[PDB]
RNA sequence: GGAGGGCAAGUCAUGGUGCCAGCAGCCGCGGUAAUUCCAGCUCCAAUA
RNA sequence: GACGAUCAGAUACCGUC
RNA sequence: CGAGGAA
RNA sequence: GAACCUGCGGCUUAAUUUGACUCAACACGGG
RNA sequence: GCACGCGCGUUAC
RNA sequence: GGUGGUGGUGCAUGGCCGUUC
RNA sequence: CACCGCCCGUCGCUUGUAGUAACGAAUGGUCUGGUGAACCUUCUGGACUGCGACAGCAAUGUUGCGGAAAAAUAAGUAAACCCUACCAUUUGGAACAACAAGAAGUCGUAA
RNA sequence: GCCCAGUGCUCUGAAUGUCAAAGUGAAGAAAUUCAACCAAGCGCGGGUAAACGGCGGGAGUAACUAUGACUCUCUUAAGGUAGCCAAAUGCCUCGUCAUCUAAUUAGUGACG
RNA sequence: GCCAGUGAAAUA
RNA sequence: UGGAGAACAGAAAUCUCCA
RNA sequence: GCUUGUGGCAGUCAAGCGUUCAUAGCGACAUUGCUUUUUGAUUCUUCGAU
RNA sequence: CGCGGGGUGGAGCAGCCUGGUAGCUCGUCGGGCUCAUAACCCGAAGGUCGUCGGUUCAAAUCCGGCCCCCGCAACCA
RNA sequence: CGCGGGGUGGAGCAGCCUGGUAGCUCGUCGGGCUCAUAACCCGAAGGUCGUCGGUUCAAAUCCGGCCCCCGCAACCA
């Protein structure tokens, strides 16, 4: 609860383990929070990096379709389909829209839409998991899927989601709480008043929780 | 001499609507497509009865070519009118130019040739003297040459062979 | 008994109540408040007058016609009369001014059904009775 | 109204009186006669409930002529 | 009226009043010439004027009045074809009157008259001989009329009647207006013609 | 530059043809729709044909003054031949006769379809 | 002086009038076929 | 008299005072 | 005209 | 309620023949 | 005869 | 002075028919 | 002519009417306080005149007596007139108002 | 007589908005500057005119004619009620008709 | 569950 | 501004040529 | 207090009224004036008494 | 005179601010309806929009200038 | 200007705090019902939710920024 403990969820917690001395193989900590809980659309992010600075930790395949041409714009890689013969029957509904915008990441493709997406397409699928955000959509999905795939710095988008990271071991204390500050910028804060604006979250690194609040 | 003249200025060709649209919205078509050029409209400065009550703005087409389509104005010169313009009878000039009135007609109808209904009968003479003092740069007076379009100018709507003299 | 008392004794009592018991009878009321002085002959059988101006009058109820009638100033007694001229052209003989004799149309009072609020009948013009004026060969003025 | 005065006998076409055949006694005579046409015993003979009417004569030649 | 008190002077120089004093109570005489009008230029000849000897101002209304008994006797004991009475003086300068209860104020058009400059010609007509007096004894009428004034003077010209020019007009017995350059005539003189004269013509221009 | 239906000459040519008897030869006919071949081909009056002749010295003698002088008919029921046209035929309608100017258009069709018979209806209450 | 009733006397298929002119003592007549108006005819009543 | 309601209208037939 | 208001 | 049909009113018209008007007028005058 | 207001009906969604 | 009249009075009327049924 | 029947009032309209009371005037009559013609009577008055005596025979004159006209007088009958009250009989008066009668006026509906 | 909307007065009233000083919280190193709540009062609610005072205006609108108890209206609390006048209030006004005069810009009696 | 997912937005 | 070409424009509302 | 427009009052000319005639009696138009109990301008005299 | 409102059948009222059509009631005149009589109803005749001009394709309609009507305002010598 | 409440048919009122449907009354317009006449009833035409944008699939509805409305508050030199 931003208070000393901080220090108590990071330094008096980086040695807990469950057994003995303390092992003979690397670490590996972080510092958890989220991406903006806003709804994925409107606002709640924009550009900065903290760090931080990570990537995936397990699987990638987040969010980019279109057109006919969007496919290879998710063949040299790996994401979901929006189809072609689908925006006028069934490509967005609850389990559809979700289906091409639900994955894990957020959204990484380009526009076009017309007079459809107050309640179908662009709409249900926002705060589920995306609902056309920053992904530069112009030469594809790569070079902008740096901010979709590996540094990063962290992406926060869709639901929750995001990362951190200071060092290996054991070396930190209030710069290990202070690193897990400093692993959080736009997304902890950012322009007019957002110094917080949640409630709780988590972390550790795989020893046992961390601030008991 | 008689070293070089004659020539055809250019094919002012033009109708004069009097609406806004799903009209004028047409007369350019027409236009338009009897032109291949496209359509510079025409304005409205200003008001009174018969409708036209509106700002410098939306009543009538302008398109007008030249040159190679030369003969495109004449393409239904003697046609249109029988190569037969403002005849008789003193010095020989006639009106040196042709009535006209409106044209038009087409939401189906069919392509021309005529039809397209009487239309712009003229874009026309005044005598001659040179070629660019229409200039840019260094402008300037024509020279002293030809005839008042008539003793002249007709003199070559008279060997387009056809009727006026 | 009845009402009224038989008694040798009181006559005076029932004389004095058939005096009395009598005023309830108009004909009785009428000539006794000398009313009949009242009236515009004042009690005459006829009178003499000048003619006021012809007017005419409009039948009451069932009945839709224009009555002729002259109003009459009376000589001694000086009243505006209403007096009702008689039989078809009548009217046409009457001129403005001439003397007129007039009398009364059944009992002083109601007008004949027909008319309204006309009580005499013209009987003279010029003296000459109307009669002689009506019938051709009789006379004219 | 009052122009409309007599309007009636103006517009009534006069008619003449049919000048005396003869004459009519008047006297003991007219008296007589009127008692011999009706209550001489001629009359007073035929039923009193079926003798005629003093004018049903309204002067019709057709039944003046059938009676008589 | 309110009287010629607003009458003959100046105290004012002269307010005519147009675009810049508007509400001129309109004029007072719209006639001039009421006459033998459209007449012969010939025929008509030696006029008789009536000219005014005192800068005045000739009001409005009473030019009125002079044309009114002007034509009354011009016309009856001479006739339609006789008059032609050219009024002659017209009537600018708006003049005005007055109307915080004596707190500075300007006037308020009030009739428009005319300033007849002491020689000035007024109410002139033009008639041939033989209306002599007819005219001359009439014009008096006006003298009589109208803040007088009066000439009833007899005349000539120039040619806006006879008009000596007598022996002028007496004269061009051959033509009428120009003459004047040499040229383009058409305004056939008589007798040829162009050839001719054209010969003469620059048979001078050329001597020099 | 405007045409007219079958050629006006070729017509007169057609109508007042080798045998220009009765006044719609067989050739007419072939034009016509059915309902006026019907009454050609059944029987059509000869008072018709008088008719006819009263428009053609209607049509010359008139100098090129062009002033018809106007034929007058009852015979609303004659379809027009094509030598009827140019005059300027008065048609009885009900009331008067009427004037009308014959075209090339007119022909084949029923002479009474000008002849207004009865004047529509304007409104107000 | 009357002839629908009271009140004696027309059941005229009479003419004019058309709620007008007018009648009518009181009932009531009259708004195109009036038994009461105007008039003819014939009737009744009292009869110098 | 003051109010509610009822009525097209209700200072009336009901209701609160 | 997509089964039709007060009636 | 819908489009036609037919009758009545209305308004037009040279003229739109006229009867009939709550069941006891209006596809009724055999219309 | 047509700006329309009624009344039997014919065909249908 | 007649004929004839889809001309007027159904409140002058026959005949017939509707309604009360 | 039978509830699409009867029917009431406000206001209006149409056609009309001058009542009862008061007041005004007219005629007549009475009361109150005065002015008071005329005449009966009264006390006067006494021209004029009759008688007797004396101045003369006589006209005339003095006086005594008697009758007696005008005048004047008081009380009285009391005409007319005025003033103060009251009665009777007639007759009069107006805009607005009022009353009378009527209706398929107007608003509602009392019975 | 009718008007409580206006101005005043005055009641427990209003589920809520201002609203000062101290008192409280937050922030700086303080000085100090931001906060939240906060009596009355205010504003909201009611009564109140033998309290100050108020008391409309135009259109149509038959049974010669002018006419309004008629309705239509736009309208502010309410739209002058009994009563009363050219009056010591009436502009035009010397109001109009009488009445008192030979005569009345006076009187009085009427009429709105 | 999820790679499928519609919808206004997908969860153990 | 005249003289030219007018189809909802045709006094013109507005369209294109020319002195 | 000037001034006199505006008020008032007289005056010339004679077209007209005055049925016949301009002036007995009056006079359009046009024009000359007097008047200082209207009114209007003006601010000289008097608020350091009217 | 200065402000502001208004003249529309024979009368009293509409139409004008929202240019193209002039309406209502009475009165005048004719007919329905009815067994008939009232009543009641329909249909006609009738306006030049005070008058003069301007915009305008078009004026009762918007705009003016005169002529009277009412209301305000007012200092004449 | 600082606080707080509000603009939705032609008018007066709803729907908004509880996102998907814009309702009522009068007025305008048509029809029922009735033997008929009132009355009475049904059905239509008509709102852009002041205006601009944002969330949102979706906005009169939640959120803002302007524009007027009312209420509080107020110290200008």
């Amino acid at each position: 609860i931003t208070s000393s403990q901080v220090r108590e969820h990071v330094k008096e917690l980086l040695k807990y383990s469950n057994e003995t001395k303390k092992r003979n193989f690397l670490e590996t900590v972080e510092l958890q929070v989220g991406l903006k809980n806003y709804d994925p659309q409107r606002d709640k992010r924009f550009s900065g990096s903290l760090k931080l600075p990570n990537c995936p930790r397990p699987n990638m395949s987040i969010c980019i379709f279109g057109d006919a041409f969007d496919v290879d714009r998710a063949k040299s890689c790996g994401v979901d389909a929006m189809s072609v013969d689908d925006l006028k029957k069934l490509n967005k509904n609850k389990k559809l829209i979700k289906k091409l915008s639900k994955k894990y990441n957020a959204f990484i493709a380009s526009e076009v839409l017309i007079k459809q997406v107050p309640r179908l397409l662009g709409p249900q699928l926002s705060k589920a998991g995306k609902f056309p955000t920053p992904v530069s959509h112009n030469d594809d999905l790569y070079g902008k899927v740096t901010d979709v795939r590996s540094t990063i710095k962290f992406q926060l988008k869709k639901v929750l989601c995001l990362a951190v990271a200071v060092g290996n071991v054991e070396m930190e204390e209030d710069v290990l709480v202070n690193q897990i500050l400093m692993s959080v910028n736009f997304f902890v804060s950012l322009l007019k008043k957002n110094w917080q604006n949640v409630g709780s979250l988590v972390v550790k690194s795989s020893m046992g929780p961390a601030f008991r609040l | 001499n008689p070293m070089r003249d004659l020539k055809i200025e250019k094919l002012v060709l033009n109708i004069s609507v009097g609406e806004s649209g799903d009209r004028l919205t047409r007369a350019s078509k027409v236009l338009e497509q009897l032109s291949g050029q496209t359509p510079v409209q025409s304005k409205a400065r200003y008001t009174v009865r018969t409708f036209g009550i509106r700002r410098n703005e939306k009543i009538a087409v302008h398109v007008t070519v030249r040159g190679p389509k030369a003969e495109e104005i004449l393409e239904r010169g003697l046609k249109v009118k029988e190569y037969q313009l403002r005849d008789r009878n003193f010095s020989a000039t006639g009106n040196f130019g042709f009535g006209i009135d409106e044209h038009i007609d087409l939401g189906i109808k069919y392509d021309p040739s005529i039809g397209i209904f009487g239309m712009d009968f003229y874009v026309v003479m005044n005598r001659p003297g040179a070629r660019v003092t229409r200039r840019k740069r260094c402008k300037g007076t024509v020279g002293n040459s030809h005839k008042t379009t008539k003793e002249d100018t007709v003199s070559w709507f008279k060997q387009k062979y056809d009727a006026d003299v | 008994g009845v009402g009224k008392p038989r008694g040798i004794r009181a006559g005076r009592k029932l004389a004095r109540h058939r005096k009395d018991q009598r005023w309830a009878d108009n004909d009785f009321n009428k000539r006794l408040l000398g009313s009949r002085w009242r009236n515009p002959f004042m009690g005459a059988s006829h009178a003499k007058g000048l003619v006021t101006e012809k007017i005419g009058i409009e039948s009451k109820q069932p009945n839709s016609a224009v009555r002729k009638c002259v109003r009459v100033l009376l000589r001694k007694n000086s009243k505006k009369i209403a007096a009702f001229v008689p039989m078809d052209g009548c009217l046409n003989f009457l001129a403005e001014n001439d003397e007129v004799l007039v009398a009364g149309l059944g009992r002083q009072g109601h007008a004949v059904g027909d008319i309204p609020g006309v009580r005499f009948k013209v009987v003279c013009v010029k003296g000459i009775s109307l009669l002689a004026l009506f019938k051709g060969k009789k006379e004219k003025r | 109204t009052l122009a409309k005065a007599g309007k009636v006998r103006k517009q009534t076409p006069k008619v003449e009186k049919k000048d005396k055949p003869r004459k009519t006694p008047k006297g003991r005579s007219y008296k007589r006669i009127l008692y011999n046409r009706r209550y001489a015993p001629h009359i007073l003979a035929t039923d009193p409930k079926k003798r005629k009417s003093p004018n049903w004569h309204a002067g019709k030649k057709e039944k003046m002529d059938a009676a008589a | 009226r309110r009287p010629a008190r607003c009458y003959r002077y100046q105290k004012n120089k002269p307010y005519p009043k147009s675009r810049y004093n508007r509400a001129v109570p309109d004029s007072k005489i719209r006639i001039y010439d009421l006459g033998k009008k459209k007449a012969t230029v010939d025929e008509f000849p030696l006029c008789v004027h009536l000219v005014s000897n005192e800068l005045e101002q000739l009001s409005s209304e009473a030019l009125e009045a002079a044309r009114i008994c002007a034509n009354k006797y011009m016309t009856t004991v001479s006739g339609r074809d006789a008059f032609h009475l050219r009024v002659r003086v017209h009537p600018f300068h708006v003049l005005r009157i007055n109307k915080q209860g004596m707190r500075g104020a300007w006037g308020k058009p009030h009739g428009l008259a005319a300033r007849v400059d002491i020689g000035q010609i007024i109410f002139s007509v033009r008639t041939k001989d033989s209306n002599k007096d007819v005219v001359v004894e009439g014009l008096r009428r006006a003298r009589y009329k109208f803040p007088g004034q009066q000439k009833i003077i007899l005349s000539k010209k120039w040619g806006f009647t006879n008009l000596d020019r007598p022996e002028y007009l007496k004269k061009r017995e051959a033509g009428e207006v120009k003459d004047d350059g040499a040229f383009v005539k058409f305004l056939s003189k008589k007798g040829s013609l162009e050839n001719n004269i054209r010969e003469f013509p620059e048979y001078f221009a050329a001597q020099a | 530059f405007t045409f007219r239906g079958k050629g006006l000459e070729e017509l007169t040519a057609l109508a007042s043809g080798s045998n220009s008897e009765k006044l719609i030869s067989d050739e007419l006919a072939a034009l016509f729709d059915a309902k006026t071949r019907r009454r050609v081909k059944r029987g059509i009056s000869e008072k018709y044909a008088k008719f006819v002749n009263k428009v053609r010295r209607s049509k010359e003698k008139c100098p090129a003054g062009e002033k018809p002088v106007p034929v007058k008919t009852h015979y609303r029921s004659m379809i027009v031949i094509p030598e009827l046209v140019g005059g300027i035929v008065g048609v009885y309608n009900g009331k008067e006769f009427v004037n009308v100017e014959v075209k090339f258009d007119m022909i084949g069709k029923y002479l009474a379809e000008f002849a207004m018979t009865y004047k529509p209806t304007t409104h107000g209450k």
